[PDB]
């Protein structure tokens, strides 16, 4: 309790690079799992078409699945535009 | 066929490594291994691996320069060899570069199993693909799959290298 | 196969004759032995690069890695074999007969 | 192509910067002129005789550590990874041990040079 | 092994879109838009058929909708369209956020004359559906009949019939 | 002391807000000029097809003019045992051109700086 | 010898990178991924010394796709009777051959 | 056309670094309370002309027990060197545009230190091959450190391409999001240079002239040309990096004139830097880049690697 | 050393030949041997000395160049065949340098001048790990590869393994260059049966690395590295010599003990492919062998050798530390031929 405060007191004034340096890297191990837009970063990223979006053959059981870009349904980007 | 650049270029190769594995003072060694990397920078940028092709240049430069200090301090003497100062190096380098020529033109002029399998020429453009996509480059991405695919490799090797430190820490302790 | 691979594994099979016929300097044979680590690292490059298995684009990269360790390694070995004697020469490592 | 040429033309003009130097002044050259400088005076040995290194153990030590280089400059292609989460603990694992090896060499007196 | 069969000039020939590559990129997006069907039947043929001599009429109804198309936008407004391609071409790298009145007059423009839509960003790289009468292909990869496994192993376990039968163990 | 750190996080932090706001935005424009590529992919596709089978075609006329004399020589024969479609290799399409056009299919987009 | 780890826990540490036809990133293929997919269907289950013989085929046009070794040797001959044409006129090359072709997009 | 382009581009930088001898010079002369050179020429605008002059016609002397093939070819190799490294620069267009062109700076400038171990040892006296020996340990000190920051800083590009960093910079200068890394890069720089407080290969007050001491005229000078082109080339990379020029595709001379004004500013703080303060210990060189800039520098590796993940700000173009 | 240092290092030397022994990727498998060699070379000079120094340079310079081969066979493989699968080699001079390397590694003729010098330059401790645990990794490789070894090379390492085996271990005094010896004879055993049988190579590796570490616990307990001062150990502690005595016999082959099982298991696998000279010649050779155990069993526990007025101080005290599993070995080294079938559970 006591302890620990004078101990980075002490560290604080002799190596203040060292305790930037910990303090720094604590806080990029610890903060991207409790950071909500994480998963907005993997969104983005399996969002960009680096490859050909190769068609499905038609069986007549694909409700799903747009029979046009413009139809409404497949994945939608909405939520990438107003970000 | 096609300017043979290549080609040219992994002569040079062969050269520099017959320049240092003659052995003269390791100073120029250390050259030739550099001419060696650039050369091979080269040829592997000549295939569509520019950062493998950098990426040896700069490591080997950086060998290349801990071994230079290491020659000045421990691989001295009062005369360092050249390739013509010795009559053992100027030997072994004239016969590297002799059977280098006589490999050359036995695989150029005819065709012959050397060793392995046998050669004709034709050039290396010959073995290329031609494929035409992408906004990216494969390279690039294959390099990338490390941190996603080879978390096993990752482990390892970083691992070996923790260990290296600690390895090279103990075996200059003395005592 | 093209004379570019033939060039690299003469390149490989001259590091290895300089590695095992020896001169006086250690640190010239671990030269060689830094050269038969490159002549490696640009024939698998060509390889995986000619038949664009991607997957491997990294296995040249962990092989410099673990030249790296070799290197490290012997050149830590040289240190205390000039500690013990002054030069790096192989002639002083005769304490050891068969 | 283009980048061959221009290492062809600068070495080409530093060469000739060198002939030019070489061969336009008057050469008056002699054995008093050409001797080993130290300062005043003839050198008491030779100058190929081995110079000791005190930072034999950083230099070592810097060979692995360029190779930690090799292995994290893939890294702004791999943050288009779509599993980042494996990625990111990953590369921050292989800096972690980094951090670690320096750690274990500060330690020891590893990064302090020979007396 | 046999002889490649390939097709006659004849047959490889179609009447060519012989515009550069900036037009192309400035028409993109609302040639995706209107010629979807063509398209997408060819690339299902080609992923399909993993055969470029299987696929050739499918790419000639591909060249004749790109260029229905870009007849159509050259009857009804080029100037904008010209103007707009040109402002594209002038860039090294082709960006289409350098040229955003020139893109906004053109599809105003279309949008008038023709009621076409540009298609909003995530729409292009779905994965969509293609009717075909097109029959699935049976064996594409040419694969030989493969080899029969090895039979199986079958029936109850008996205890080894007097024992290891080495040399002098009777167990 | 706590000034100089205090204005040095908040220049910090309006810089990550800043750079945040642009890289979605870059973001946003990278999926839009691929989603062009993707619209214009199957017309290069058609016509490399064709440009490929054509010179493919013109070396078999070629080689069945000049290889009439070689008594055992089949034309147009395969060196496969399998009878589907193999990717050209890129020797065999330039195989009887000059050597401009042979180190522009091979070198000229590495070459190209 | 070998202990089989992998196998048993279903873990797979390095299985991803052996074949040239296993997931590569962003579905990027090898240039013989057909030829190893048929080698691989061929030789699945029956053993190492029943594969060498039954599917030899399927593993030698795998080894024709990684060296071309045989389309190497057919345009080395197609090329020399074609210089030895030339060389005493008998054959010429047509213009399209020459630089003198109409391209195509 | 493009070996004019060659051209346009090595004899303009030989002329900057003739001229900004004069401008270190007058600099300090200034800065110490005194005029500096104006006599050759107005405002000494004619000595360097003088100086390369009285160089290139000055008798260069080959030592006894130097091993001549090497005392000539360093003088090339840095020369060449340092006019190849400006070929990738964009400007706002590069010379030579590659997909890495970060990393050719990073080998062509590991490939120049090179230039001064082999002239120093090849020189065959001892003040040379301390000097020598001063480079390999400088260069052991700053170059992971150099490397890893430079990863730090380019992993908000998304690539290696120089030209991109125009366009991540088109709002704000990156300088703003990454000021600690800059001030460490910049120190680096310092040191990758050879200049002052890092000036430990040359010491003039500690090795007469270290390395190239028995140089003399027109390799001497040469060595000189190479060093003040490095000190530009350093000082226009680190304002590429951290102060990004607006860039307008049809006036692309506004991008050019804020580039060279802000690498001017960062050639004459080299200067300036150099005017204030004493020389470092070799020693303590590497003990500074080792046990404060690497834990720093390893640190904010980490955070700037999960920083684009956390706000979701990753840079497009894998 | 640290002994967390030392620990670590012990468990990374194990965890290179586990990585080599459960891998199924020849670039893992290298990895494995590099790790195996990065963590083995402090090992041996744990404790400081010239000699120490000398044999892990040795040792070092032996298996750097063992490691190269290994990649240059990998490559030329993968050249050939686009695989990284360890099943069976596709080029046969990728094999014949797979084969090399891997005989280089293990010690095997030619390549055995590096064993005795290493063994002898390094403690009693550093030359049971030595002797032991590191012919793990390349036996288990050779194991994987046995169907594509050509067996004409691998026959004639072996035969001049035993050769060279008996014939080095008749010239010395040293006890660990006599180990060295035993242990390229024990490999070329090993490596000759490989082509036909896997399980008895196994069985093989397994009682040599019994009665391997039986006498090294037994060196360690009587601290003598020479002949003469072995010769000392009857005055202090009889049942040691003994024990050796027993174990040496064993070592030598001689029935009933477990030593003759291995060479029986052999010959006999052998004569099964119409191989008989070359089982003839191997017994007869091995003779050699047991003729230097029986000569250090002579100068060891069968006679009594002159000792010194200082050995009655050490007769007052005792061995403060005691090895666990010395009576094990010794037992496993000696009574097991009953339990021949058991290996059984080896396949
Ligand atoms: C306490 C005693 C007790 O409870 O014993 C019950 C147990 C009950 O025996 P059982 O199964 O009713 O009688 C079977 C007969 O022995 C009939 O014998 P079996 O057919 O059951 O034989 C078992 C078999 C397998 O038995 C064995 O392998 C182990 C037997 C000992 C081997 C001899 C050396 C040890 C003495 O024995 C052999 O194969 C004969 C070969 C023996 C030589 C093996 C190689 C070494 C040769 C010398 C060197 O009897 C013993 O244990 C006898 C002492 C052993
Ligand atoms: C293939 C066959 C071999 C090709 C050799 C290449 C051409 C160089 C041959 C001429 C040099 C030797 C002349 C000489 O000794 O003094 C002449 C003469 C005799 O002087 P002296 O005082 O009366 O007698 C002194 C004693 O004789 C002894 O005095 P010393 O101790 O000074 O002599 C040492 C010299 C004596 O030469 C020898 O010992 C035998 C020559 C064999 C050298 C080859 C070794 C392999 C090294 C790697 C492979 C390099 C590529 C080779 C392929 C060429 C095609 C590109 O050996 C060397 O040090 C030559 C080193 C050349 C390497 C240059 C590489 C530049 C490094 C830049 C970084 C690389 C970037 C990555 C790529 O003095 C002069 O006239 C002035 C010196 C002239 C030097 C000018 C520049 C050096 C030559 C150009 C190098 C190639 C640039 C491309
Ligand atoms: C504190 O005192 C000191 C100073 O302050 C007074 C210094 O300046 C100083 C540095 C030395 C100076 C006197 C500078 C010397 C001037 C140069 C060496 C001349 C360089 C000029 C040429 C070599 C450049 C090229 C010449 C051409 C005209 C350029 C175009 C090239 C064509 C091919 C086109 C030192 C060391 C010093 O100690
Ligand atoms: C059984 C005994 C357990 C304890 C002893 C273990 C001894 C070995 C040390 C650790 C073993 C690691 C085995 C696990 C291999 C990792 C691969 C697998 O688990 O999945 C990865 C899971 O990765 C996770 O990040 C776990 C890795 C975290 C481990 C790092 C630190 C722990 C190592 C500590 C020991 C190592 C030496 C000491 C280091 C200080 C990636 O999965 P994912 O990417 O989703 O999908 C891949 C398929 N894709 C690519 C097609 C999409
Ligand atoms: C910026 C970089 C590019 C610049 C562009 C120009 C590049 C110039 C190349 C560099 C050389 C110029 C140096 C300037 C002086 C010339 C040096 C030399 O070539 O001249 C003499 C050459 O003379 C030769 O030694 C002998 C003369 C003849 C030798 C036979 C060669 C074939 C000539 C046959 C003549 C027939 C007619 C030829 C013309 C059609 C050497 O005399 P030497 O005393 O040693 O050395 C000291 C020179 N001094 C006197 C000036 C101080
Ligand atoms: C010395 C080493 C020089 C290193 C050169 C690297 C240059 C470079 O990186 O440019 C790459 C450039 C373009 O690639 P990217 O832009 O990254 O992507 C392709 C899409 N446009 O690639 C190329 O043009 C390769 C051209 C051949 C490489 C040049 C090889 C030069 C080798 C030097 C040999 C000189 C003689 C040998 C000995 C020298 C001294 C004795
Ligand atoms: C959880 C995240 C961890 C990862 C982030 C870290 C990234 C890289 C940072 C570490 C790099 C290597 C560190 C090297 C450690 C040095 C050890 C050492 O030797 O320390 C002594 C000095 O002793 C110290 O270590 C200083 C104090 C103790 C360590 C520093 C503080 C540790 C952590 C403090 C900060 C904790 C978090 C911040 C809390 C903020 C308040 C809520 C060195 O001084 P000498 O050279 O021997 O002295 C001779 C000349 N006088
Ligand atoms: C919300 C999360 C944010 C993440 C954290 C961000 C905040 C970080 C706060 C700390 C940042 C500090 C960065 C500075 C790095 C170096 C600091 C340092 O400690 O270095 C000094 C030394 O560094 C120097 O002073 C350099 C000496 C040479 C100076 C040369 C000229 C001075 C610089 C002139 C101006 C620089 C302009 C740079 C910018 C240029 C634009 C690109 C340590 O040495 P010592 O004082 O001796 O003590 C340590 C051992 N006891």
């Amino acid at each position: 309790a006591g302890r620990i405060a004078s101990f980075l007191k002490n560290a604080w004034a002799k190596e203040p690079v060292l305790v930037a340096s910990f303090a720094i890297g604590g806080l990029a191990i610890i903060l991207p799992s409790l950071s909500p837009y994480t998963n907005y970063a993997i969104r983005i990223n399996r969002a960009t078409p680096y490859n050909y979006p190769v068609p499905l053959r038609d069986d007549g059981n694909m409700p799903d699945v747009p029979s046009h870009p413009q139809d409404p349904q497949g994945p939608s980007l909405e939520w990438l535009k107003n970000l | 066929m096609t300017m043979y650049i290549a080609f040219i270029l992994s002569t040079i190769f062969v050269i520099g490594f017959v320049g240092f594995s003659s052995k003269p003072s390791p100073i120029y060694g250390g050259l030739g291994l550099i001419v060696s990397g650039g050369v091979g920078c080269g040829i592997v940028l000549n295939f569509g691996g520019s950062f493998l092709g950098l990426m040896v240049f700069l490591i080997y430069l950086g060998g290349m320069l801990v071994v230079f200090g290491y020659t000045t301090a421990m691989a001295t003497e009062m005369y360092p060899e050249v390739w013509v100062s010795n009559k053992t190096v100027f030997g072994a380098f004239v016969s590297g570069l002799m059977m280098e020529f006589c490999m050359v033109y036995y695989a150029l002029k005819e065709e012959e199993v050397e060793i392995i399998f046998k050669f004709n020429g034709l050039g290396d453009w010959v073995i290329y693909d031609t494929g035409d996509s992408g906004f990216f480059s494969e390279e690039a991405m294959g390099i990338a799959a490390l941190y996603s695919y080879g978390t096993w490799l990752v482990i390892v090797t970083g691992w070996s290298l923790l260990i290296g430190v600690v390895v090279i820490m103990e075996i200059t302790r003395g005592n | 196969m093209p004379l570019v691979y033939m060039n690299i594994i003469m390149a490989f099979a001259i590091a290895l004759a300089g590695l095992l016929m020896y001169r006086s300097h250690l640190m010239s044979s671990l030269l060689c032995l830094e050269g038969m680590m490159l002549s490696l690292f640009i024939m698998s490059t060509l390889i995986i690069l000619n038949t664009h298995f991607t997957l491997a684009n990294m296995m040249p990269i962990i092989l410099l890695v673990f030249a790296a360790c070799e290197a490290a390694l012997g050149l830590s070995l040289l240190v205390m074999v000039s500690n013990t004697y002054g030069t790096d020469y192989v002639q002083n490592l005769n304490l050891l007969q068969c | 192509m283009n980048i061959m040429l221009t290492l062809l033309t600068n070495v080409t003009l530093a060469s000739l910067l060198v002939l030019i130097a070489f061969w336009l002044p008057q050469l008056n050259a002699y054995s008093e002129k050409t001797s080993p400088y130290e300062c005043g005076f003839d050198p008491m040995g030779s100058a190929r005789l081995p110079f000791s290194m005190k930072f034999f153990l950083v230099a070592i030590t810097f060979l692995l550590f360029d190779l930690e280089i090799a292995l994290l400059l893939p890294l702004p292609w791999a943050s288009q990874t779509n599993n980042l989460k494996t990625m990111l603990t990953m590369a921050l694992f292989l800096l972690i041990l980094l951090a670690a090896s320096l750690a274990y060499e500060w330690t020891q007196k590893g990064l302090e040079w020979a007396e | 092994p046999g002889i490649v069969e390939l097709p006659t000039l004849e047959d490889l020939k179609v009447q060519e879109v012989k515009v550069s590559s900036s037009v192309l990129k400035a028409a993109a997006h609302h040639y995706g838009a209107q010629c979807d069907k063509p398209n997408k039947e060819f690339m299902l043929c080609r992923w399909e058929e993993k055969d470029p001599r299987r696929c050739l009429e499918e790419g000639k109804l591909v060249n004749q909708c790109a260029l229905d198309f870009f007849r159509q936008i050259k009857r009804h407004c080029a100037e904008p369209f010209t103007e707009y391609w040109t402002c594209i071409d002038y860039s090294g790298l082709q960006l289409f956020r350098h040229c955003r009145k020139q893109q906004a007059k053109f599809d105003e423009c279309v949008l008038d004359k023709l009621g076409w839509v540009r298609p909003d960003l995530g729409e292009l790289s779905k994965v969509t559906k293609v009717k075909t009468d097109r029959p699935l292909p049976e064996n594409p990869y040419h694969s030989r009949a493969r080899p029969e496994p090895n039979p199986e192993a079958e029936g109850d376990l008996k205890p080894a019939k007097h024992g290891s039968r080495l040399f002098f163990w009777t167990m | 002391g706590y000034s100089m750190f205090a204005v040095g996080i908040g220049t910090l932090l309006f810089g990550y807000w800043s750079m945040m706001k642009w890289n979605r935005e870059r973001r946003r424009l990278q999926i839009e000029d691929f989603e062009a590529r993707i619209a214009l992919m199957p017309l290069f596709q058609a016509e490399k097809d064709r440009r490929v089978l054509q010179m493919l075609r013109e070396n078999l006329e070629e080689e069945a003019i000049i290889m009439k004399d070689v008594p055992d020589w089949k034309v147009g024969e395969s060196v496969f045992h399998t009878t589907r479609w193999v990717t050209p290799m890129m020797g065999e399409l330039y195989g009887l051109r000059t050597n401009e056009e042979i180190l522009s299919a091979t070198y000229g987009f590495i070459w190209y700086t | 010898p070998f202990f089989d780890v992998q196998k048993r826990l279903g873990l797979d540490l390095d299985r991803w990178m052996t074949i040239q036809s296993a997931e590569q990133p962003h579905k990027i293929p090898g240039r013989c991924h057909a030829f190893e997919k048929e080698w691989i269907e061929c030789a699945h289950g029956i053993g190492g010394i029943r594969a060498e013989k039954e599917c030899k085929i399927e593993f030698d046009d795998f080894v024709e796709c990684l060296l071309r070794q045989k389309t190497m040797k057919r345009l080395s001959a197609i090329k020399r009777q074609r210089d030895k044409l030339i060389k005493e006129g008998k054959y010429t090359p047509p213009p399209h051959h020459l630089g003198k072709e109409d391209p195509r997009p | 056309m493009f070996m004019i382009n060659i051209l346009s581009l090595i004899i303009p930088i030989l002329l900057a670094v003739a001229f900004l001898t004069l401008v270190e010079r007058k600099v300090l002369g200034y800065m110490q309370l005194r005029k500096g050179p104006n006599v050759v020429g107005p405002y000494g605008l004619l000595q360097p002309i003088a100086d390369a002059l009285k160089l290139f016609t000055k008798e260069p002397l080959r030592p006894a027990t130097s091993s001549i093939s090497m005392f000539i070819i360093a003088p090339i190799l840095a020369l060449s060197l340092a006019l190849t490294m400006w070929v990738p620069l964009p400007m706002p267009y590069p010379l030579i545009n590659m997909n890495l062109g970060v990393l050719f700076m990073l080998a062509m400038s590991s490939l120049a230190v090179y230039s001064i171990l082999w002239s120093g040892w090849a020189s065959n006296s001892k003040y040379a091959l301390i000097g020598a020996l001063r480079a390999v340990a400088q260069t052991i000190s700053y170059e992971v450190t150099l490397a890893i920051i430079l990863l730090s800083v380019l992993l908000m590009n998304g690539s290696y391409t120089l030209s991109t960093l125009i366009t991540t910079q088109e709002h704000i200068w990156m300088i703003f999001t990454s000021w600690p890394l800059a001030m460490m890069w910049f120190i680096s720089t310092l040191a990758e240079t050879n200049r002052a407080p890092f000036d430990l290969t040359e010491g003039e007050s500690e090795l007469v002239s270290g390395f190239n001491v028995e140089y003399a005229a027109g390799p001497f000078a040469m060595f000189f040309m190479a060093e003040y082109a490095n000190i530009i080339m350093m000082n226009a990379f680190t304002a590429i990096l951290f102060l990004g020029a607006s860039h307008d595709p049809h006036t692309p001379e506004l991008y050019t004139i804020n580039f060279v004004l802000k690498t001017l500013a960062l050639t004459i703080t080299f200067l300036w830097i150099r005017a204030s303060y004493p020389r470092f210990r070799y020693d303590q060189l590497m003990h500074l880049l080792w046990k404060s800039f690497l834990p720093l520098t390893l640190a904010l590796c980490m955070w700037h690697i999960s920083l684009p993940i956390m706000t979701a700000s990753i840079p497009p173009q894998s | 050393m640290n002994p967390i240092i030392y620990t670590t290092l012990i468990m990374t030397v194990m965890s290179g030949t586990m990585l080599v022994m459960i891998s199924s990727h020849w670039l893992l498998i290298w990895i494995g041997f590099e790790m195996n060699l990065l963590a083995m070379i402090p090992v041996l000079m744990k404790n400081f000395n010239p000699r120490a120094t000398e044999a892990a340079t040795k040792y070092f310079l032996t298996q750097a160049t063992a490691s190269m081969m290994l990649m240059m066979a990998i490559i030329i493989n993968l050249l050939y065949s686009g695989q990284w699968t360890i099943t069976k080699m596709f080029n046969p001079v990728a094999m014949t340098m797979m084969t090399m390397a891997l005989a280089m590694k293990l010690g095997l003729s030619p390549f055995h001048f590096w064993v005795p010098e290493v063994t002898q330059g390094i403690s009693l401790q550093a030359g049971l790990l030595l002797l032991t645990w590191q012919k793990l990794a390349p036996l288990s490789v050779l194991c994987q590869i046995s169907q594509s070894i050509n067996p004409n090379l691998m026959l004639t390492m072996a035969m001049l393994s035993i050769l060279i085996g008996g014939w080095g271990g008749l010239n010395q005094t040293q006890l660990r260059k006599i180990m060295a010896y035993s242990s390229i004879a024990h490999m070329g055993w090993m490596t000759a049966v490989l082509p036909y049988n896997t399980t008895m190579t196994i069985l093989n590796l397994l009682i040599y690395i019994t009665m391997t570490l039986a006498m090294f616990m037994l060196l360690i307990h009587s601290s003598a590295t020479t002949t003469l001062s072995l010769s000392h150990t009857w005055n202090k502690m009889p049942v040691i010599t003994s024990l050796m005595m027993v174990t040496l016999l064993s070592m030598g082959g001689l029935p009933p003990l477990s030593g003759f099982m291995p060479k029986w298991m052999i010959i006999q696998e052998m004569t099964k492919n119409e191989s008989i000279i070359m089982p003839t010649l191997m017994a007869m050779t091995a003779l050699l062998n047991l003729y230097f155990y029986m000569r250090l069993a002579y100068s060891s526990s069968l006679t009594m050798f002159p000792s010194t007025n200082n050995m009655k101080m050490k007769w007052q005290f005792e061995h403060t530390k005691q090895m666990k599993l010395l009576p094990t070995m010794i037992v496993l080294s000696t009574l097991v031929l009953p339990m021949t079938p058991a290996l059984s559970s080896l396949n």
